[PDB]
RNA sequence: AGUGGAGCCUGCGGCUUAAUUUGACUCAACACGGGAAACCUCACCCGGCCCGGACACGGACAGGAUUGACAGAUUGAUAGCUCUUUCUCGAUUCCGUGGGUGGUGGUGCAUGGCCGUUGUUGGUGGAGCGAUUUGUCUGGUUAAUUCCGAUAACGAAC
């Protein structure tokens, strides 16, 4: 009714927004009850990059992880997937928007990482950019470990190894069930006849430099058999030498 | 759940996973009247 | 002194220990042998078009470019050119070249001056201690 | 290929503006009697969600809320 | 019929400017960049805020790290990206330092993914050791090695 004209006006504001102080009606959006209708009136597909960055900042600042979850699932990730496919790179404002979305890790993991790696259509450039965005942000140990376990459980793609390796690069202490799952994953590549990219080999490598102190003898020989069956002229001797130069417990 | 187990030397934390995978008004017209006053102050037309 | 004459160059190292650093002989003597100090100024071509470019960081004023206008620029990848006009109030300038510059490239100019030796002549030399290794 | 000199140049950016750190701000919220009674110096908001916990910033004339932006005189 | 001579407009040089953005110079340089630009459209100029990675080391943080923020004062701009107000937000941390260490880099090389169908020059023959030549030519004809015809050439592909 009468609020529709105001929200149409701020919709027209957001279509040409570059900077400045936002209208105060936008800053009280997560306090509303029927917020999805208001968001559909504001037309998020027509927002600019800085306006969407400030929208992500507003929704991340106002708690309520489920609303941020549905906002990241419905609005932010389709815009990122559209923007990478067009300009072959991510904008500065949207990069800062995903950083401000990693200001809340719980809504980000279930909202941006897991749907992208579960869709199966994630390209290389999206995977590299997003994994660098995780790499930039300091992350909780339990959250990163659960993301590790979930990525290790799902089906393999060329993108998934990039996230797996870049989460290994954080070098935190890992829960042992997660180590069991990733060992089961790499042993799931024991009998695969598909040719593997260099990213899988590098991910396994960085796993062997970092977590060689927490490898039991059985899985040590299992990864040795994995190196035997799936060799590489350069990286396989490195993993093999790092395996013979490891102390357990 | 895998088969091979970490066996020896301590578990510091149990880790919580059963919450992630198992997951899946006067103010309005006050702020809107403030927005009305704000864009009515955009072109004031009256003050000398 | 008249050649032939052998020439030795020593350096006072420490504790009166003379270290032989150079040796040779005496060439023809004249003060007309010109010694030229060269100073190379480097700039980065940051806007590349065909046969002309916009180059920054070589200078920082506007009249500085106008001062060194008659000096031609060369290039580490072998191009030769000259300054056309400065544009910025900072040290931005237009440079024409014979070919097209790479994005990996770097423009540079050579300036030359004559330098004369110092007058630090004194016939007194300290007596060396016996030489030993360290 | 041909290498670059990497011009050094110094510029001091060590001085950047930072907000002042308030140490032990829990002291001014409550006053404790010798018997053990608690006196609330600041108003508690009767809001929808952040009630019974959020105290008010005391301006020169007015009290202000810091979670839901509540307005008074 | 004009143009070149006159006024105006527009383009390219040249001149000024802080900037008067830019590739192409006798057709394919010359109202091409849909280019009729007062903000965007702009590549140019003059100034002013913001922050610009991971990793290692040393600090602070739970005796809050930090985010968000109403009103008023400021600079050329409603700069909570500063002050009075410091209220909430519970680690999602930010402060120095060191590394030709670096990555949402640039560029080149190698090789492969997405779609279906099964006038020039050869093949064979002749000539010469070979470069080469015949076909691809007396004549008539044709825009044309085209056609009629002759014929050590006969067939063809584009
Ligand atoms: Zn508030």
């Amino acid at each position: 009714p009468r609020v529709l004209e105001v929200y149409r006006g701020v919709r027209e504001v957001l279509s040409k927004y570059r900077s400045g102080k936002l209208p105060k009606a936008f800053k009280i959006i997560p306090a509303l009850s029927n917020w999805e209708q208001i968001l559909y009136v504001t037309e998020p597909e027509a927002w600019t990059a800085a306006a969407m960055y400030q929208a992500t900042r507003i929704f991340a600042s106002n708690l309520k992880e489920r609303m941020a979850q549905r906002f990241y699932n419905l609005v932010l990730l389709p815009r990122v997937r559209d923007d990478v496919a067009e300009y072959k790179r991510l904008n500065f404002h949207l990069y800062m928007a995903l950083k401000k979305a990693l200001f809340k890790p719980g809504a980000w993991f279930k909202g941006i990482l897991i749907p992208l790696c579960e869709s199966g259509t994630c390209t290389l450039r999206e995977a590299i950019i997003v994994g660098s965005i995780i790499t930039k942000c300091s992350i909780p140990v339990l959250h990163s470990s659960a993301a590790m376990l979930k990525i290790a459980e799902m089906e393999y793609s060329g993108a998934n190894s990039i996230f797996l390796r870049l989460l290994l690069d954080k070098k935190y202490a890992l829960p042992y069930r997660v180590l069991d799952a990733l060992v089961f994953h790499f042993l799931g590549f024991r009998t695969e006849k598909r040719e593997l990219p260099v990213l899988w080999h590098q991910c396994l490598l960085t796993l062997v430099q970092r977590y060689k102190a927490d490898l039991a003898t059985d899985q040590k020989e299992a990864l040795l058999e994995l190196l035997r069956l799936q060799p590489h002229p350069q990286l396989s001797p490195e993993i093999r030498r790092e395996l013979q130069s490891a102390v357990p417990r | 759940s895998s088969v091979m187990r970490r066996n020896e030397q301590l578990t510091l934390h149990d880790e919580r996973f059963e919450k992630f995978y198992e997951q899946y008004s006067n103010r309005l017209q006050e702020v809107l009247n403030d927005y009305y006053k704000e864009k009515a102050e955009n072109c004031v037309k009256l003050n000398t | 002194t008249f050649p032939p004459a052998s020439v030795l160059l020593f350096k006072q190292k420490s504790n009166g220990m003379h270290s032989l650093i150079a040796t040779g002989h005496l060439m023809s003597v004249d003060p007309d042998r010109m010694v030229i100090k060269r100073v190379v100024l480097s700039g980065h071509p940051f806007k590349i078009f065909t046969k002309m470019a916009v180059v920054r960081y070589m200078f920082f004023n506007r009249e500085d470019v106008l001062w060194f206008k008659p000096v031609e620029l060369r290039t580490k990848w072998g191009r030769r050119g000259h300054i056309k006009e400065p544009l910025g109030t900072h040290g931005h300038m237009k440079c024409s070249f014979d070919g097209k510059l790479k994005s990996q490239d770097t423009v540079l100019m050579n300036l030359y001056k004559r330098v004369f030796p110092k007058w630090t002549y004194d016939p007194y030399v300290p007596e060396p201690v016996p030489w030993l290794k360290s | 290929a041909k290498k670059r000199k990497k011009k050094s140049y110094t510029t001091p950016k060590k001085n950047k503006h930072k907000r002042k750190k308030v140490k032990l701000a829990v002291l001014k919220y409550y006053k404790v009697d010798e018997n053990g009674k608690i006196s609330r110096l600041r108003r508690e908001c009767p809001s929808d969600e952040c009630g019974a916990g959020v105290f008010m910033a005391s301006h020169f004339d007015r009290h202000y809320c810091g979670k839901c932006c509540l307005t008074y005189c």
